[PDB]
This record gives structure tokens, C-alpha cells and sequence, in this order.
């Protein structure tokens, strides 16, 4: 017999017809799955009394468990039962309710926002449930589905209820970010966009997946604070910090600023004990609302290279020091230009200043090195200034050895982050990034939480799915969807300090990225490390770049230029392709396409709603739920694992069937350099910067350990094609 | 990890 | 170890067909001229062909002048430093012959209870634990090198805690006893707890009149008796959380192996023997005896019961059909009711066992090459037909054997205190729920046979259980037991170097084997051991197994620990022997 | 070896 | 640890000298009347006056419902499991009754020695000597705290 507790407490005889009937419905389009396979994994585990609900997660688990590269549509297997059941758990059976009729189910269990039901009406909700194709849920992979139901879809944290679908997810993002549109258009956006996002051309970050259509206002995932040379200013910073790390931003802190240990009596405000104490309490900050201490909260710190205490920051997240001399969770940038490079490749010494001795070095290291080279020398003279002397090559290997044994010691080449930017650096430098490296805006300092006068710049993100496009100008589309969705989103969302406020205001600042690069170089027959892609890249940043930076243009003629336009390179009529470094035309010579001067003056007419528009970031969850392989990265393999719950979650690598070839794994890679060129070449085009990876696996190396000399060669090969940051360094475990 | 073995010769010839 | 030889210098003085021809000549002395060879001959050849196996001691011994063969003894302590005394008195004397211990000492009344004047029990079941392993350990050369028990408690014993940690490795040296493997024992009420999320309370079987007679013998008596006194506030008592209790029994189990359970009520409901005259309130070294047991009260105390098994095993491997399997349960029956009388017993108590009851335990070698000729799987529900038919016939020919032997020689002495004697068989009283999982039907006459039972008697109180065999199979080269291989090969060292053995017809059977680590869980493996259950006296060595590649995080899930343990109890499953982690 | 976990309303269905 | 008392509760009932007087009048029960009480007050003067001194078991006890007052036992082990057991058996009991200890063993026969058939001394003396132990330790909490053994 065996008896099924129903959803209720009914208890009624098993349907081992009716749990085949599903099983052959999620297979259906699929090759090399098994049926029969997925039945005996998991009858075997019912058991008389078994509730509805566990026989489900049993199947789940059963078709997932046999997800492999040679069987890899059990992704799909696994995944539209796992749909299946979320419509069950959701709406007591697979066809969901009208939109309409569950907008107006989730406004009263107080789940949505009830804005949604004010600016729109019954007829309008009527129309965009026309749009909705909730088969588009058959085309999640089962990790997809997972990240779905672990952090996308509005659910119940305590109960485990799940209230939502995909589709609605979907549609109500749409709905909620272009709400304020006339009548005329509104509509039309919202089914563009839904489209965009619902068939994977366009990826949105996870505050904003899980929160739009819901009562909060909090979105934003990574925030830019730079802390000031005093007391009021470090105690602002560390409230920013908090405040932020409450809602679980990431953040970039620019402390480079701090006046070093041993620096004289400021009466009162007391500088004298150095950088150190006050990096402990930044990370206390970012630390403030983390369970263990540890788990959660995260930040990147910046400081020059030629900082007094360089020495000793270097080594902060070293294993065995004194408990004082280190900071552990918190990474840090070390911050380079040209003049340090050529201090090291000239065998010469760099010398450390604090920048409270130092009239004007600071400033000019951000924007204009003749000044700041001038400047510098001029105190390496003068013998009344306090100074240290040390090796360029001893630092630079320092710097290089802590990079190496942490993975988490990160590089910015500063002039090149101003010298080919969307800023004029005599108004708006760049001084810093953010979390991850590829965030690169303005900041000003605060002399309190409040202060009207500070800028925090926060990022606001997205990105285009390589894959997902057959052609390059399907992105003039995807383009104006994107920048509208975002720009619509810095005037949807609400700014816990008044700082980050006016850097959204002021410069509308975006950072559009790409998802699916690797599947995208193999699909076209090309590798990263050979060379071979260095035209495509050349060819798809450059639409990229044009159509994005069209969009936001037609978007400022409509709507108006951002308060602070006059402050970008745009605004004087200089283009990226203007700016860029030019050691970059000896390794690709494909040709623009496009129409930059029309553009240019476009541009200089109207100007751009946005004062940036572009920065590749690293993805993790976006591109699971495409089953996209991650930002710009060469997979580490065709299968990767996550650990879960409820079990082992695998994801194959889009079509392995046909590209397994094609694909460039990424320790498959001889070293760095062709990747890094591929870098170099989106940095051309991209406003902002990249989350760019260094890798090193030990055992193509003598006695398998890493040259200094190869670390040292990579990194000077970055600063000659423009690269602006360096983030993380994998070392092969193996 | 590192081997912290440097040459400035080699260095010395790159353009930045 | 088999052939006859001088250990000193090294002479081997017999081959294998003398040792065969000669066990079977021994075995059937004292039968009638008329029948006396040919009982002889077809033994010879029953073994010689490998359709029957049986236990070192006897292949070892039987034809020499020795008369020790008892392999595995059980041992039931009293609570009274007498019964402690006798109880050591008897390992000391059962491991010197390198016997294997069951000992029973859930009784010993717990730390801390009330001065019996003298007997001094305030000092709780540790240290007289201790004891019983030094007795153990008693004839070992390292005093680890041989000698094995596994002792018994029950699961509200007031000093659980303590108890379940008992082989953990760093404790202070005072709160550890760790060359002794346990079993815990556990019944319906205590799941429920479990499942419940109630809590369980914790007594010493010296402060509650008859709850641990009810334990065993009665689950119904036991819940009223436990609920009275868990009122009952002039009782000493503490309460602990099922799920924390549990777990802590689940992660000891996991992390040693080695600490095992026993489903008490499924011992006594599913039985060949009347709890209320003869309780199973413990089991062996390998957890597939399940026997009555005395106490003893001095170590040559007459009234005391000490159980030994006598073993076989049929090779399912050797067999081209079910019904070789009635003459091969003649020969197998006669063969081992013969060695009772034969063999010599150290200790009154165990002969009295021996003589009273007659009990064998016969089960099972190279079931995994069988089911892999018959293209079946341990793990897919595949075999589960197929199993049911298997130890249907099984059970059946042994009780007609020894049926036919009852009508012969006469039941044995304490028949009357079976089930069977009521006229109650195995295919009345097994646990429902396998309804749900098999539905081969009985091919056998059992109502023929139920008559013939009770009319006349069977000599045998027990004639099945599902022991471990490494010695027995290797001989046969047959797979172990019931146990999937670990693999195609398997490695012994030796001082004569690597010994290899390939897994039977490996060359036609390579795909159709299903290897240990090759099962996605334990469930289908859990299933055959309850049909198998069904049929079975005794119980049965039933392994679990972990790979914890197949988890995330490489971490062995409690929720699934707990969860096969339930899977267990549901299908009637009496025991669970060894947990396998995989090391990989 | 373990994950020390346990979720009773999982167990709580089981019938023994 | 002389005074009759309450372990659980803490009470004391007697005094030191209703302790020595009714150990006299014990030890002296069986004595004719005739000589009876003068031995009474003579060992009752003798133990009050600290010129003769007796065993805590004695002090504690004598006079008590108990009967065992034995603090020390001398048990000699024969080479076979028999003797081995009962020697056991007779420490188990005895350091019931918290006395110390004297095993002789030395008797036990070698690691090595001939299969005496069956009874196992092939092992040696130490793991006997172990059984010894735990006999002796099997009325002690920790497993160390109480019970004493000298082994000759």
C-alpha cells in the first residue's frame, strides 16, 4: 500500500503514477536523463506516512544527485522539479494566480509594497500578466533555482514559506523601477525589461533582485568612504561604516590620509600612535553586525605605496605577529604610480613620507604626476622633512610576498585611474576603490556623519550576459533598458547618510558590467591566453561602451544631465577612446565600428544623464541563476560544487556538450599574460574599472614554488596595458 | 608561495 | 588455521579432505549403522563443495582430542557483587578458550544509589565495567591482542551519558573503558520520545520495580510503569532531551563504529520465545544472537542461563536452486545438534543453556554474488522479492529439519517456553510495515508445517541467524556474509606475503556487483535486512555505512544518521552492528 | 565524521 | 570519621566517651559477671586515657548494627583461572567493605609457559595482574580514589 501525509494532516493511499507523470513532464526536451534512474534513488527512501512535501525534496535531490558532465541535463531535471514544488509550496499548485490577484494577496500579508497597486491599475496588471511567460521558469539550471529560493524570491526567513515565483520576481522589478514613466511608454519599458531580465541578457545584483516590489529602500551593495586626517573625520568614517554594514554593504575605505605613527602633538587630537589603532576600529565598524565577529561585513583599505607606516601595513593580515600589529579582516590596495615602477626597474629607492609632511604630494599622486613628481623629489631633499629610505625592490617584494601568501593584498595604479577616466582630476580624482577593484569615483571626506559636505560614492550595478546575445547590437537595447532601470533606481532608493546622497545626485554614477565572457571566447573559437580573442574583446567593449554611453546620452536629453556633468572628461569633450594607454595598439588593431564623433558631440551638447556607465565586477550568484560562467573569468572547471543544506548543488559549465574543447580552463592557462591583455584592451572602453585576477599554480614552476620575478613581470605587464586595479591572486591548492 | 630571488638587469629593460 | 599441525615446528600433518571427511565422521558417531555413513557422506560433500560452512573452532578442532569449540558465549550480570564475581569468573574462563562476550550489565544499579549494606554499589557501573574488560582482556597477549566483548545497557540507564562515551578518546583514564564495544538498547517509547521532541528520563533499574522486565518482555507494562514514574517524584531521576541523548549516542556510534544498537521490543514481539518466561534481553560480540539469559550467582550456580551459538552457514553462492536447501538444513541441523552433546561446557549455566533450548544460529555466506547473478542490487529495492523468497526457503527447510529431528530424538527439554510451541511462527509476528515493500508470496506450506510443530516439537529452540563470516567465505572464496565487497580485490597481509582474492566470476559479474561505496544509502540494504528479519530466529549483523564524499562539506548529516536508525526500527530491524565511514 | 544539526520537524512525520 | 553521625544530613549523635565506654561494653559482652564490668572500665580507662589505641573501622563500628570491621586481608593466588578467579572475587568483596589489600601472585606462571590445556597462561602474569587492579579499584568513584593493593 504506503500511505502520504497530505499538505493538510489527510492522510490518502500513494500516486506512484501521478510522481511519474511529473518526472516525465520535467524531462521532457531533455537527452541523457534517466527517468527510471531518478525513481529508484528515491522511492526507495519513502516510507509509509512520508508527507507530500518530503517525497518532493526527495526527487529534487534524487534527479540532482546525478548531475554530472557527461549527464548534464539533469540540471534541468532537477530543476523544473524543483520549480514545481515551489509553485505547490507557494500556491498550492503549478499554475499561478493572475498577477493582479497576488500583488493584491502580497500588499496584505504586507510582503509587497503597496505603491505597486497605487500606480498602477487592475487593467494594467491585467496587461502586464500578458507579458509574463511563466515557462520561462523550464529554463532555470537547478543551482539557478537554488539561488532563486535561497536569496531571490520574497519568503518567509523563520516559517520557510515561499511566497513568489520568478516570473513575478521578474515583472514587478520591471514594474516597481520604471513606475514614474508616462502612461505612453511605461508599459512598453516594463515589457522590454521583463523580457531582458526574464530571458538572461541583463543581470541585476542581488540587494536589488530580493527587494524591489518590497517595503525596504535599502539596495545599496558596496559603498565608497574616504577618511580625513583628523578625529571628526575617523569618527564619521567608522559611522558611515557601520550604518552601512547594518544594511550589508560592502566597503572601500581610503585611509591613506591618516597622519603616520610618531607625527607631532595636533593639540589634543592625538596622531601621535599612528595609522594602525584607527584601522583596528574601521574594522570593528565593518565587523559591527557580523555573528561571530568574522562571518559577514567586509572591506578593502587604501593607502600609497609610499605611506611612512608602509611597512608595517603591508604585513597587517600576516599570521604571527604581536595581536597589535596586525589586522586581519580587512584587505587592503596599495596604491602605485608610474614613479614608484620606475624606481624599481631603475634599482633606485622609495621614499616613505607621511602625508602630513608633505604639502601637496597627496594630492597630486592622484592627479597630475609632474607635480607630484616634482613635488616628491623636491622632499627627498629637503632634510628638515621626516623621511625613510628603502629598497624599491625590498618593498615591492614585500608588497608582492603578503599579495601572494593572502591572496588579499591588492594593487591601484592611481594614474592611470585618473589619467583615462570619466573625471577631471583637478576637481573629481580618483583615490580610491572599492571592495572588489573594478569601483572607481570620486570621494570626499566627512567631518561628521551628517556632513552635507562629504561625497560617498556608492555603485550601482549590472550586467550584460555574453552569451545571451547572438549579436553585438542586440546591446543598444539591452543598453537603454539597463541604464534607465538604473538611473530610475538612485531616485527609487533611500541614502542612510546625506554624503552618499550627493555623489548619486550629483553624478548618477553606474557600473554596468559583463557576465559569460569565457562561454562567449569559446562559442567564438577563442582562448584568453593566446592572443587570439584580443580583436573580439577590442570589438565587444567597444559596442559595449557606444551603445551604453548612447543610452545614457538620449537619456539626458529626455530627462536632463546629471548636476554634476561639468565635472567629467565628457563634459570637455574627451572620450575613453581619447584617453586610453597607448601601448594598447601594439597588441590588437581591430577597428572602431561605431560613430564616436557623432558621439562626441552628442555628448558635448547634451551630455550624459550618468558620469559613469561601466565597471567589470566579479558576479557569483547573477551568473549561477544564468548558468553563466562568472564576470570575465575562465572557469576553474566544467563542474563546480556548492555545499548546501540540502546537499551537494553542481553546475556544468554552459553547453559542455559542444564547447568542452573550446573552453580554456583556467589553470589550463600557460601564465597571465594573455589574459591580462584581454584586460587592458576592456580597460579602453570601461569607465570605471576590473575586478582583474591574477593566478599562479606552483607546480609549473622549479621546486614548485613562485618567482618573485614572475610576480614582479605580471605586474609591471598590467601597468603598461593601463590596467587600473589588481584584485585577487589565486595560488593553486595542489 | 615565493621564491624571493630578484634581478634588476632583467627589470631594468622593460617600458612602462 | 584449519589444518591439523604443529604450531612449534611448523609440520602440517593433514590436507583438506581428511579434515572434511573427518569433521562429518565425528559429528555423526553415535548415529545407527543403518543411516550412520550415509549422513557421513553427504556432510563430506555438502562441505567439501562448499554449500555448507562452518566456524573455525569446530574445523580447527572436531577429530582432535580437544572438546572446546564455543565460539561466542552470553553472559547475563545481576545486580549483587556475586553475580559481578561469577560474571568475570565466566569471561576469564570463556576467553581463555578465545571465545567472543556478550555481556548483559544494564542491571548494575547506577552511581550514587542507596547503601545496600556491604555491596558496595554506590560506587556505579564503571569501575565493575572496567572489570569485565580486564576479564576480557585476561588471556591477551598485549592485553589488547585478542579477547572481545560487547556489553549491553539500556538507554534511560541513569548513567547513559557517561556510558555512551565510554571508547571516546581522551577522557580522564577513570572515565574510560575502551577495548569493550556496547550496545544500547532501545524501544518504541524511546523514538517516539525522539520524534516527539520530548524529553527521556533517565533511572537506575534499582529505583523503579519492574520497568526493566517490562522493557523487554511487554511494552505496554513498560509505558505505564515509566510514565508512573517519571510522576513519581520521591524516585531519583533526571531528564534529558531525546534529541540531545540520541545524538550523542549517533555521534559516539559514528566517530568509534563501534557503539551499537538493540530494538528490545523487536527482540521480544518477533521471537521464537515467550517473554514472559524467557526474555531476549541482550545479544553477542556481533549483535546477531538473540538469546534467553540467567544470572549467575557464583560462577558453578545452577540456575543461572548462559547462552552459546553454535553456528553455520549455508553458501548461497553454491546452491543452483532453493530446494537444495531442504537437504543441505538436514545435514546442517544434524550436523550442529550432534556437536552440542558432543562438545564440553566450562560452566554449568551453559550447559544448561545448551541442553535446555538446543539453539543454533545457521545463516547466510555470499549473498552479494547471488543477488549479482541474479542481476539484483542491494540498494534499488530490486532484490527485495527475490530475498523474500530466498530466506522464506531458508526458513522453512531449517524448521522442517529439525521438525523431523524433534519427531526422531524429541524436542528439546525447554520447547514449551517457545512461541513456536503455541503454535506461533515467524510468518505471524514480524513487523507489518514490510508489507509495504515486498510482495513475493509464500511458496512454502507453513500452515502444514505449524501443525507438525506443534504436535512434535522442534529439537532446536533457534536454528537461524545472519552472522559476519571473514574465515568461513574466504575458504569458499565467496563474499562475506551478507555484505556488499568493498571491492573487486581484497588485500591481507601475511608473513608470506600480499594475499589477493578476486570476488567470485568477477570476469562475467564486474558490472553486475554492486560494490560497498557504489550504494547512494543505506535504505535498500536496510529493507533486505528486514525481509530477512522476517524470517530469521535471531537477529541479524546489519552494517551501516557513511561515504562522506557524498556529503556537502564532507560532514555526515545527523538528520541522516538519525534518520536510517528509524528506517531501521520501522522495518523490523533487531540490531545494527558496525557503522563504516569510508576513509577517503 | 558529524554535522551535529537536527531538525525535528522533519523527524516529527516519521511513523515507526 | 569515629562518631556515630548522619552522612546525608550532617547530625552527629554520640560523644567520645559513649563511644569508648559501649566499645568496651562489646568487646566485653561475653564476659561472666563476675569479671564483666571491671574489664569494662579497665580497656573503657585505657582507650580514654589514650594508653591503648584501635582501628577506625573498630571506633567507627563496634557497637553499631555492622559486623564488618576487617581493615586488612592477606589472599594468595594459585597458578590456575580457578584460584585467579576466586582471589577476584574475595578482593571484590573485601575492598567492599573498604580493606586494604595483600595479593601474593608470584605464583602465576610465565609469558611463554606450555598450553596447560584450555586455562590460558600462555599470556603471562600482567594481565592478571590488571584483573587484580580492577578488583581492587571496583568500589572506587574516579576508579582510583580508594581501594589499596600490595602485590608480592
Amino acid at each position: 500500500n504506503l500511505l502520504v501525509t497530505k499538505r493538510d494532516g489527510s492522510t490518502e493511499r500513494i500516486n506512484l503514477d501521478k510522481i511519474h507523470r511529473v518526472l516525465d513532464w520535467a524531462a521532457e526536451g531533455l537527452h541523457n536523463v534517466s527517468i527510471s534512474q531518478v525513481e529508484l534513488r528515491s522511492h526507495i527512501q519513502f516510507y509509509d506516512g512520508i508527507k507530500t512535501s518530503d517525497i518532493h525534496e526527495t526527487i529534487i535531490k534524487a534527479a540532482a544527485d546525478l548531475i554530472s558532465r557527461d549527464a548534464p541535463d539533469y540540471q534541468y531535471l532537477a530543476a523544473r522539479l524543483a520549480i514545481f514544488h515551489l509553485r505547490k509550496k507557494a500556491y498550492g499548485q503549478f499554475e499561478p494566480p493572475a498577477l493582479y490577484d497576488h500583488v493584491v494577496k502580497m500588499v496584505e500579508m504586507g510582503k509587497y509594497d503597496n505603491h505597486l497597486l497605487e500606480d498602477y491599475t487592475e487593467e494594467e496588471f491585467k496587461q502586464m500578466d500578458t507579458f509574463i511567460d511563466h515557462d520561462r521558469d523550464m529554463t532555470f539550471s537547478y543551482a539557478a533555482v537554488k539561488q532563486l529560493e535561497g536569496k531571490y524570491l520574497v519568503q518567509n526567513r523563520v516559517t520557510g514559506e515561499i511566497y513568489e515565483s520568478a516570473q513575478f520576481l521578474y515583472i514587478l522589478v520591471a514594474a516597481c523601477l520604471f513606475s514614474n514613466y508616462p502612461r505612453e511608454t511605461r508599459l512598453q519599458y516594463v515589457k522590454r525589461f521583463y523580457d531582458a531580465v526574464s530571458t538572461f541578457k541583463i543581470s541585476l545584483p542581488t540587494p536589488i533582485m530580493s527587494g524591489v516590489r518590497t517595503p525596504t529602500r535599502q539596495f545599496s551593495s558596496c559603498v565608497l568612504i574616504e577618511c580625513g586626517d583628523s578625529l571628526d573625520s575617523i569618527n564619521a568614517t567608522s559611522s558611515a561604516i557601520v550604518k552601512y554594514v547594518s544594511q550589508r554593504a560592502g566597503i572601500g575605505i581610503n585611509a591613506g590620509r591618516i597622519r603616520a605613527l610618531g607625527s607631532p602633538i595636533r593639540g589634543g587630537e592625538a596622531f601621535h600612535t599612528g595609522c594602525i589603532p584607527f584601522y583596528k576600529h574601521f574594522q570593528t565598524a565593518v565587523k559591527s553586525c557580523s555573528q561571530g565577529g568574522v562571518r559577514g561585513g567586509a572591506a578593502t583599505l587604501f593607502y600609497p605605496m609610499w605611506h611612512l607606516e608602509v611597512e608595517s601595513l603591508l604585513v597587517l593580515k600576516n599570521n604571527r605577529g604581536v595581536e597589535g600589529n596586525r589586522v586581519r579582516h580587512m584587505d587592503y590596495g596599495v596604491q602605485i604610480n608610474k614613479l614608484m615602477y620606475t624606481r624599481l626597474l631603475k634599482g633606485e629607492d622609495i621614499t616613505l613620507f607621511s602625508p602630513s609632511d608633505v604639502p601637496g604630494l597627496y594630492d597630486a599622486f592622484f592627479a597630475d604626476q609632474e607635480e607630484f613628481e616634482r613635488l616628491y623629489t623636491k622632499y627627498e631633499k629637503d632634510d628638515s622633512i621626516r623621511k625613510q629610505r628603502v629598497k624599491a625592490v625590498e618593498l615591492f617584494s614585500l608588497m608582492m610576498q603578503e599579495r601572494a601568501s593572502t591572496g588579499r593584498i591588492y594593487i591601484q595604479n592611481v594614474d592611470h585611474c585618473n589619467t583615462h577616466s570619466p573625471f577631471d582630476p583637478a576637481i573629481a580624482p580618483v583615490r580610491q576603490s572599492n571592495l572588489c577593484l573594478e569601483i572607481a569615483l570620486p570621494t570626499k571626506p566627512l567631518n561628521d556623519v551628517n556632513d552635507e559636505n562629504g561625497e560617498i560614492a556608492l555603485c550601482t550595478l549590472s550586467a550584460f550576459n555574453l552569451g545571451a546575445i547572438n549579436n553585438l547590437d542586440e546591446l543598444e537595447e539591452l543598453a537603454i533598458l539597463a541604464v534607465r532601470a538604473l538611473d530610475a533606481l538612485l531616485d527609487y532608493q533611500d541614502y542612510p547618510i546625506p554624503a552618499a546622497k550627493r555623489g548619486a545626485m550629483g553624478r548618477r554614477t553606474l557600473g554596468i558590467g559583463v557576465i559569460n565572457f569565457a562561454y562567449y571566447l569559446a562559442k567564438h573559437g577563442k582562448r584568453y591566453s593566446d592572443g587570439s580573442a584580443n580583436n573580439l574583446t577590442h570589438k565587444t567593449f567597444e559596442a559595449i561602451q557606444y551603445y551604453l554611453l548612447k543610452a545614457s546620452n538620449e537619456l539626458a536629453k529626455e530627462q536632463g544631465a546629471c548636476p554634476w556633468f561639468n565635472e567629467t572628461t565628457y563634459a570637455k569633450g574627451i572620450l575613453p577612446i581619447d584617453t586610453y594607454k597607448k601601448d594598447l595598439d601594439t597588441i590588437a588593431n581591430e577597428p572602431l565600428h561605431y560613430d564616436w564623433e557623432a558621439l562626441r558631440e552628442s555628448i558635448k551638447t547634451h551630455g550624459l544623464r550618468n558620469s559613469t556607465l561601466s565597471a567589470l565586477m566579479p558576479s557569483e550568484t547573477s551568473s549561477q541563476i544564468s548558468n553563466a560562467t562568472n564576470g570575465i573569468e575562465p572557469p576553474r572547471g566544467y563542474v563546480s560544487i556548492k555545499a548546501s543544506k540540502d546537499g551537494i548543488l553542481r553546475q556544468v559549465v554552459p553547453d559542455y556538450e559542444h564547447l568542452h574543447d573550446a573552453y580554456e580552463l583556467l589553470w589550463e592557462m600557460p601564465g597571465n599574460d594573455g589574459y591580462l591583455q584581454l584586460v587592458g584592451i576592456m580597460q579602453k572602453f570601461i569607465d570605471q574599472s576590473i575586478s582583474a585576477n591574477t593566478n599562479y599554480d606552483p607546480s609549473r614552476f622549479p621546486s614548485g614554488k613562485v618567482p618573485m620575478q614572475q610576480l614582479l613581470k605580471d605586474l609591471l605587464t598590467a601597468y603598461k596595458f593601463g590596467v587600473k586595479t589588481l584584485y585577487y591572486q589565486n595560488t593553486r591548492d595542489g | 608561495q615565493i621564491d624571493s630571488e630578484v634581478d634588476t638587469d632583467d627589470l631594468s629593460n622593460f617600458q612602462l
